[PDB]
């Protein structure tokens, strides 16, 4: 009932999804010991 | 020097006038392809957005209270003795209330007649050019108590009774909502129009509540608010020479020479407020008549 | 020098004086046997290793502070400091205050943190990599315990220990000559002079320094071999001490030093300049006090590459890893550099073009060439081994011969068992071993004289034997060497038993025969005898070696034997690849030249279609005087012509020929050929194993020492030492050289485009009067996001497709940093990257409420923190708080719309020549630098509190692809440019944009 409002807490979980996703396969990718 | 010039294949601060030519030639077409390409994207974003309505506005919600006249540091000082101390905010008034002057009103094809006491939301239908342009509610100068600029043109400063005129934010498609009765147990003692936003001032601390004095509040129907009857807001597009409703708040009997820090505090369940934001809902003043 | 002789000499006192029984007891060590592994590790733990001690290593805790605390990090802690000061000024003044200055410092400190740690990580990666090859292929020693002798390394060497030198190796500690044969020592780094001066066990001078039975440490075994009891060791030695400290090295000024040294003043002057002008700027534009001092801090910071010195220490250290895995040591990081350079290989045939795994193949007696050495069936040869001058000819093949089996060999085959000696007496071993008998039992019967080993000055071997035999004189010469020698020395030829004076024909058939087995790249050996008579030479003659006592002439020659010498496996394709890299290939051999010329064309040194002035003379039948020397553009020069020769035939020479090979060249006129290529303006790399190379080793840009075979003198005299002796690895390690220039130019290329970005927000905000679009906590953010870790990644990127492909470069022309690079970094790629997070900027305030053209101007009130009637394009009032939410929401978008064109700028980087597409994502570091700053950027956007903290706020999804184009835009351009050059070399897209 509020238009003056966006769920910045949805966008916000979603990034932070993100981030979380990247930042492990940067460690997989960089601690490979598989691929190389 | 031979690096600033040197003759022999006509090089100037290093390079020859074919590789400057060259250069610059590369330069410029590649500078206006990258411009150009800048400006469609632009036009390409601007082909989303749309004319009379903005596609964010949660970062204007809720709107803030602002005061008039505006003041650096937020602090009216002045001399009443001396007419001119307190020029500045006189300027600063009069050239805001020029707006709402009895003869800026004057065509109906704009300006529209709207009730003597506050009413419901004058929706005046969608946003788009299918209704034109749109009327305009008036606000009668001389709903104003004391300060009009009618019958004293300094507003009280000269007698040591200033003036501040309170506004509310302009924001696109809001509906004020008063807050109901059956929930007033927290808001100090005002008149109830359902149809006004009311707006309270009070002082900020054991010292200022006690030396402000007397608050006069002045408004549509004498009533301590903003008239409902004058939202929601169109946009610049569709209400060019919208007034917005005013409310004056006059500070008299107060204590000569003491600098005293007063908030007025707009309530509503539309209204919130920050402890960051010192004006997202209220504001504050601090005013010190040294005379 | 006041560090030398008068004050070296006093400082001495020895035991030369001592009998080999008052050693013994002294030292209580067998010398016959030496003393006992267990004696030694018991010495060693006592006395300690025979080394000498280091200067002090600095804390493994001073870096960190050395780090956090030095140039740019004591910038970074004054802006903190500063706003912690003003934090306190703020909670000393009005109550209820704000901490946004609280906030910034710890930013700044964080900051500081992050960059010394990653810093530190780096430098202390290089002296993980540094210490590695300090003791990759340490120097050994040749000591005696329990009988055997071992190789151990040298600061296993305790006192008492009895060493055994030979020529080329270095006196492991200072020792006591106790036997000897002909040893002459290098005392050149001790006295001065550089005569070798002969050592012998006998007592001969009171002083230390003066007597011949005392062999120093840090001196050289030039010629000879001896036996020795260590008396010090480490330090206590009377070179030692001396010698660790007055050897201070320079600060050699290398060219990555004088190009980043030079480049990193010129970039932090120009940083330090738009410091202080928007400092002065911001402060005219009513900045606060003490954010234009942070917003200085973080301009110089930014635009400063605060990570290329830990770029170049990463590039330098993995190439140098990278060559240590290639078997290519480099001893000084200079080579590291000055390999890529190469231009000119002066190369050995033997030892380093081929195997030196020799192995008998022809013979030429009776004027008829004969094959040998069957298939291991028992059948010998192909002719009958009963033969009179076959038997003259292994006769003398293994009495002059001078090298013998090793212990326990005689119960194995012949063609897998050990030998010591020489590899052609190696192979006139193994031959007749396996075709003829017993070469020891030869050898035994006819008793040894006299004998003339291989010197370098009678060019020849030889051997007075008695002869058992009835029709027998009482004594037996035979010699070999060099057949065209041998043939000189010769009146009479053995043909099938009888001899026959040395006719015109014979000599003809002897050097049709030459020309024969040295076409097939085989190695000649000159064969002959004489049978002294009795009236000249009775039973009790005592032949004189020192005056000639015996004839030399009117020899009586027997027959040339030859031997295979198969080249190295990569060798082919590795002058293959220096043809197509421009680096001109020089064989420099003593061999003759008709073996020389047939390994080289076969190795292809020569190519085909090229010919020397013999080859035209021979084809069209002229003589070779008459052919005109620029008609070949391959030549075969003599060593005896090389002698007579002055240095502008030797210019002329080298200039007019493209493939040269000098035949016949002792290893003394290497330094002339290395001399006579450098003054051609070439970078030369030279190969050494023996201890005449060495002035050719120092004076040449690169010595390349071999690491098997090479003396110990070559390899401390060599810039690179080569692990597996092999040609190839020589032009690997230049493939790894040309390589440290094209990553660390893609780095700083990468590093460089950030800034356009970074600095135009704020012109703009003073040029055009609109809300600022990028902050300094933003720009920080840019910096130790994009620029930390994406730089780094690119100095692990791979060679490229054209690395050996093209054409060498040279120091007064390609440069680290030239025109090129900042025009395509400043003014190409910066632009477009500053034009996207222009772009998003835009996009978001319109889409908010302030259309771009709104924005004009509105900066004045923007800024202003009490005018809360801000009016957006929509007629819309806003406050001060609420108008910066999303000023500042516009700035971490910038920020991550530079982080999106950054990726684009990080994959063109990885190739300047070649696309993307041959090249290939086989990087994995740099797509972990990929995923982490795009992981860096949504965490601080999207983590609770960095609204608060860093003004960072949540972006809306749409707003991440805003600068998809502007990175897409990027890579089509380099793309494009880069296909441009590929297919129009020299043009002038590659004249002007090719960095
Ligand atoms: C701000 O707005 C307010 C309204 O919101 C105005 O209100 C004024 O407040 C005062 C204080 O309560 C009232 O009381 C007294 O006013 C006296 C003067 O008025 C007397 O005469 C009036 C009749 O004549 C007046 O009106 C006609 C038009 O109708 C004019 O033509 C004529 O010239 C006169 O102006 C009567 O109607 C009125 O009841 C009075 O009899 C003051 O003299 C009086 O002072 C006494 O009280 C003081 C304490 O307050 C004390 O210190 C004094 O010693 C003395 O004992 C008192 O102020 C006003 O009636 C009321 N209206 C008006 C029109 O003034 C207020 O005026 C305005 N601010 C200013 C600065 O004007
Ligand atoms: C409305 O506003 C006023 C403030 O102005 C408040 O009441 C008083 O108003 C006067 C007038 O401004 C103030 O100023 C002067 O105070 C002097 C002090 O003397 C008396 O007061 C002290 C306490 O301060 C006593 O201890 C002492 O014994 C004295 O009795 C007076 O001498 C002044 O008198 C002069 O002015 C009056 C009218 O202005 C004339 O008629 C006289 O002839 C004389 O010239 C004057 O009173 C005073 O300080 C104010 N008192 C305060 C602030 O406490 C009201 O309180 C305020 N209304 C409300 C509802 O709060
Ligand atoms: C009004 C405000 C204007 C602000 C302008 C701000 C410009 C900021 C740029 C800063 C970075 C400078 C980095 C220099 C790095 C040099 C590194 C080095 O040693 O390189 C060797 C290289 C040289 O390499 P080389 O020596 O190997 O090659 C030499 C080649 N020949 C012989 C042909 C010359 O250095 C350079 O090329 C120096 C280039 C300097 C360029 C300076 C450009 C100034 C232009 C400013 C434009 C202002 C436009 C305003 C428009 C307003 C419109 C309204
Ligand atoms: C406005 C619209 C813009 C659209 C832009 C994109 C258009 C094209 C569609 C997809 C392109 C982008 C994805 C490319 C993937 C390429 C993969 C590959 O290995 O290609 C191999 C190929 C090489 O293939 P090859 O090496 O197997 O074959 C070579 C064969 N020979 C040897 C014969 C030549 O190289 C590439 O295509 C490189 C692409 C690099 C793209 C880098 C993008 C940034 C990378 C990471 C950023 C962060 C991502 C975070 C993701 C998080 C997800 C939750
Ligand atoms: C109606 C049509 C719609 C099309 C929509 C888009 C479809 C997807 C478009 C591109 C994605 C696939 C790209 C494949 C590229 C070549 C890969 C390759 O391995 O070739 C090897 C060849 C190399 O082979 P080689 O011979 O050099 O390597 C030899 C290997 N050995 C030694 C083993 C034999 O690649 C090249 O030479 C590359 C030239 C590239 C020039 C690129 C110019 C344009 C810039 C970017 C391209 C577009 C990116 C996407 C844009 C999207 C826009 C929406
Ligand atoms: C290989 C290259 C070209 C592709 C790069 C991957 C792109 C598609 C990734 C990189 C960062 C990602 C964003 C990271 C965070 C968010 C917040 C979330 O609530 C919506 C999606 C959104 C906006 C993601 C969309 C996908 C995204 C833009
Ligand atoms: C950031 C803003 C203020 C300045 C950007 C201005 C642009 C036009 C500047 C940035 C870097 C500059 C280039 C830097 C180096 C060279 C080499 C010189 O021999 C020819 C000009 C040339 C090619 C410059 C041309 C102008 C240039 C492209
Ligand atoms: C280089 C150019 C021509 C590529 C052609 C495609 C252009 C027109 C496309 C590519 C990516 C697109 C942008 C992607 C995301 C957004 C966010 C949205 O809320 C406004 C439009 C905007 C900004 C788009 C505008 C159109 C756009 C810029
Ligand atoms: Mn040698
Ligand atoms: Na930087
Ligand atoms: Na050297
Ligand atoms: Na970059
Ligand atoms: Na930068």
């Amino acid at each position: 009932v509020d238009p003056f409002y966006y769920d910045y807490e949805t966008v916000r979980n979603g990034g932070l999804i993100f981030a979380a996703l990247a930042f492990i396969v940067g460690l997989i990718i960089i601690l490979s010991k598989r691929l190389r | 020097k031979k690096f600033i010039w040197n003759s022999e294949k006509k090089e100037f601060l290093g390079r020859t006038g074919g590789s400057w030519f060259k250069i610059l030639l590369f330069y410029v077409i590649f500078y206006g392809c990258l411009a150009g390409i800048f400006i469609g994207t632009i036009q390409v974003m601007l082909l989303t957005i749309s004319e009379f309505k903005p596609t964010y506005q949660d970062r204007v919600a809720p709107p803030g209270l602002t005061q008039i006249p505006q003041s650096q540091k937020t602090e009216i000082s002045f001399r009443p003795n001396d007419p001119q101390s307190y020029e500045s905010y006189v300027v600063s008034i009069v050239r805001f209330l020029e707006k709402y002057k009895d003869l800026a009103q004057k065509d109906d094809m704009i300006f529209e007649d709207c009730g003597n006491v506050p009413s419901e939301l004058k929706e005046r239908g969608e946003y788009n050019n299918e209704r034109g342009e749109r009327k305009v509610c008036r606000f009668r100068l001389e709903w104003l108590g004391n300060c009009s600029g009618l019958n004293d043109e300094t507003y009280g400063y000269k007698d040591g009774k200033p003036c501040v005129i309170i506004k509310l934010n302009r924001v696109l498609g809001f509906k004020p909502k008063p807050p109901k009765n059956e929930s007033l147990e927290t808001y100090p003692v005002m008149k109830y129009n359902p149809y006004v936003l009311p707006v309270h001032c009070t002082g900020k601390r054991d010292e200022d509540k006690e030396k402000v004095g007397t608050m006069e509040y002045f408004g549509l129907g004498g009533y301590p608010g903003f008239p409902l009857q004058y939202y929601p807001y169109y946009g610049k597009l569709l209400q060019p020479k919208y007034l917005q409703p005013l409310m004056a708040v006059q500070f008299t009997n107060l204590t000569m020479d003491t600098e005293i820090r007063i908030e007025c505090k707009a309530y509503g369940e539309n209204i919130g407020y920050s402890e960051k934001d010192r004006f997202q809902g209220r504001f504050d003043v601090k005013i010190e008549v040294k005379s | 020098e006041r560090d030398m002789d008068e004050l070296k000499k006093e400082v001495s006192m020895d035991d030369h004086k001592l009998s080999l029984d008052e050693l013994h007891r002294k030292y209580g060590t067998d010398l016959s046997r030496g003393l006992t592994p267990a004696r030694a590790a018991e010495i060693l733990a006592r006395d300690g290793p025979n080394a000498l001690t280091p200067p002090p290593t600095t804390p493994e805790w001073v870096k960190f502070c050395r780090q956090l605390f030095g140039g740019f990090s004591m910038l970074l802690w004054i802006g903190a400091i500063l706003c912690f000061l003003a934090y306190g000024i703020q909670a000393a003044t009005e109550e209820e205050p704000q901490n946004d200055n609280l906030y910034l410092g710890v930013v700044l400190s964080a900051v500081v943190i992050i960059t010394g740690c990653f810093s530190y990580y780096q430098e202390a990666k290089s002296s993980k990599i540094m210490e590695s090859f300090k003791n990759m292929v340490p120097q050994q020693a040749l000591v005696i315990r329990n009988g055997e002798k071992m190789s151990i390394n040298a600061e296993e060497v305790v006192v008492g220990d009895l060493v055994e030198v030979k020529g080329g190796d270095r006196i492991p500690a200072d020792l006591r000559i106790i036997s000897a044969n002909g040893c002459k020592v290098d005392n050149s780094s001790l006295t001065g002079e550089s005569e070798p001066q002969t050592r012998s066990p006998d007592f001969t001078n009171e002083n230390p320094l003066e007597t011949r039975n005392i062999a120093f440490f840090s001196t050289n075994c030039v010629e000879g071999t001896a036996r020795g009891i260590v008396v010090y060791t480490g330090d206590r030695t009377v070179m030692g001490r001396i010698a660790t400290l007055a050897s201070g090295l320079e600060g050699g000024q290398t060219p990555i030093a004088a190009e980043i040294e030079h480049f990193i003043h010129i970039i932090t002057g120009v940083a330090v300049f738009l410091g202080v002008s928007f400092f002065i700027l911001s402060l005219i534009l009513e900045y606060t006090w003490l954010e234009a001092v942070i917003f200085l801090i973080g301009i110089i910071v930014a635009n400063v590459p605060e990570g290329l010195l830990a770029t170049v220490t990463v590039c330098l250290t993995l190439t140098a890893k990278r060559m240590a895995r290639k078997n290519c040591l480099v001893k000084n990081l200079e080579a590291v550099e000055t390999l890529g350079s190469t231009s000119t290989i002066c190369s050995d045939k033997t030892g380093t073009l081929t195997q030196n795994r020799m192995t008998v193949a022809h013979m030429w007696f009776d004027n008829q060439i004969h094959e040998a050495d069957t298939t291991e069936n028992q059948s010998g040869v192909s002719f009958d081994k009963t033969s009179a001058t076959w038997l003259a000819l292994s006769r003398i093949a293994g009495l002059c011969n001078r090298a013998v089996f090793q212990a326990n060999q005689e119960n194995l085959p012949i063609l897998k068992r050990a030998v010591a000696g020489d590899a052609s007496e190696s192979a006139l071993l193994k031959c007749i071993e396996l075709c003829c008998g017993s070469v020891k039992e030869m050898r035994e019967r006819y008793t040894k004289i006299v004998e003339i080993p291989f010197n370098s000055t009678n060019k020849y071997q030889l051997s007075i034997h008695k002869n058992p035999n009835t029709a027998e004189p009482r004594h037996l010469l035979v010699m070999k060497g060099a057949p065209e020698r041998i043939l000189d020395r010769c009146s009479s030829i053995l043909i099938h038993g009888k001899e026959q004076p040395l006719d015109e024909e014979l000599k003809d058939a002897f050097q049709n025969a030459y020309l024969e087995l040295g076409g097939l790249g085989e190695r000649v050996l000159g064969f002959c005898h004489l049978f002294l008579p009795d009236e000249q030479f009775p039973e009790g003659f005592q032949f004189d070696t020192d005056d000639v006592n015996f004839p030399l002439d009117n020899l009586c020659f027997v027959g040339l034997i030859s031997m295979i010498d198969p080249p190295r496996a990569a060798v082919p394709d590795a002058v293959g690849k220096c043809r197509s890299a421009g680096i001109k290939v020089i064989m420099v051999t003593g061999d003759h030249p008709i073996t020389a010329k047939a390994i080289a064309k076969g190795v292809g040194i020569i190519s085909e279609g090229n010919e020397t002035v013999e080859d035209i003379a021979a084809r069209l039948n002229i003589p070779v005087s008459q052919v005109n020397p620029r008609d070949a553009k391959a030549c075969v020069v003599h060593g005896s012509d090389l002698k007579d020769m002055t240095s502008e035939q030797l210019d002329d020479i080298l200039k007019y020929h493209t493939e040269i090979v000098f035949a016949r060249t002792s290893p003394q006129q290497k330094l002339i050929i290395v001399e006579g290529c450098q003054r051609q303006g070439a970078i030369v790399a030279v190969t050494g194993d023996g201890v005449n190379d060495s002035p050719a080793l120092k004076k040449a840009d690169i010595g390349v020492a071999m690491g098997i075979a090479g003396s110990d003198v070559s390899k401390q005299a060599a810039d690179m030492i080569l692990l597996d002796d092999n040609f190839a690895s020589i032009v690997t390690g230049v493939e790894e050289g040309r390589l440290i220039f094209d990553n660390l130019k893609k780095s700083i290329a990468y590093t460089l485009t950030s800034n356009i970005p970074e600095i135009t927000p704020f012109l703009i905000f003073i040029i055009a009067n609109i809300p600022l679009p990028l902050g300094t906590v933003t720009i920080l953010c840019i910096d130790l996001g994009t620029d930390m870790v994406p730089a780094i990644s690119l100095a692990y990127e791979q060679a490229e497709s054209d690395i050996m492909k093209r054409q060498p470069r040279n120091p007064k022309t390609d440069k680290l940093v030239n025109e090129r690079l900042i025009s395509m970094a400043y003014g190409q790629i910066g632009m477009i990257q500053a034009l996207g997070g222009f772009f998003t900027y835009f996009v978001i305030l319109a889409e908010n409420g302030f259309l771009p053209i709104h924005l004009l101007g509105l900066r004045v009130n923007w800024d202003d923190r009490w005018i809360n009637d801000v009016e957006d394009s929509y007629g819309q009032q806003w406050t001060y708080e609420q108008r910066k939410i999303v000023e500042f929401t516009c700035h971490t978008a910038f920020f991550v719309s530079i982080v999106v064109v950054q990726w684009a700028d990080l994959v063109i980087c990885k190739t300047r020549r070649n696309s993307v597409f041959q090249q290939g994502m086989k990087n994995k570091i740099l797509i972990f630098g990929l995923f982490e700053e795009t992981a860096l950027a949504a965490f601080l956007s999207y983590c609770p509190g960095m609204g608060v903290a860093l003004r960072m706020y949540p972006l809306k999804p749409t707003w991440w692809f805003c600068a998809f184009p502007y990175s897409l835009l990027i890579f089509v351009y380099d793309e494009v440019r880069k296909l441009i050059i590929r297919r129009r070399p020299g043009g002038w897209v590659e004249k002007e944009t090719y960095y």
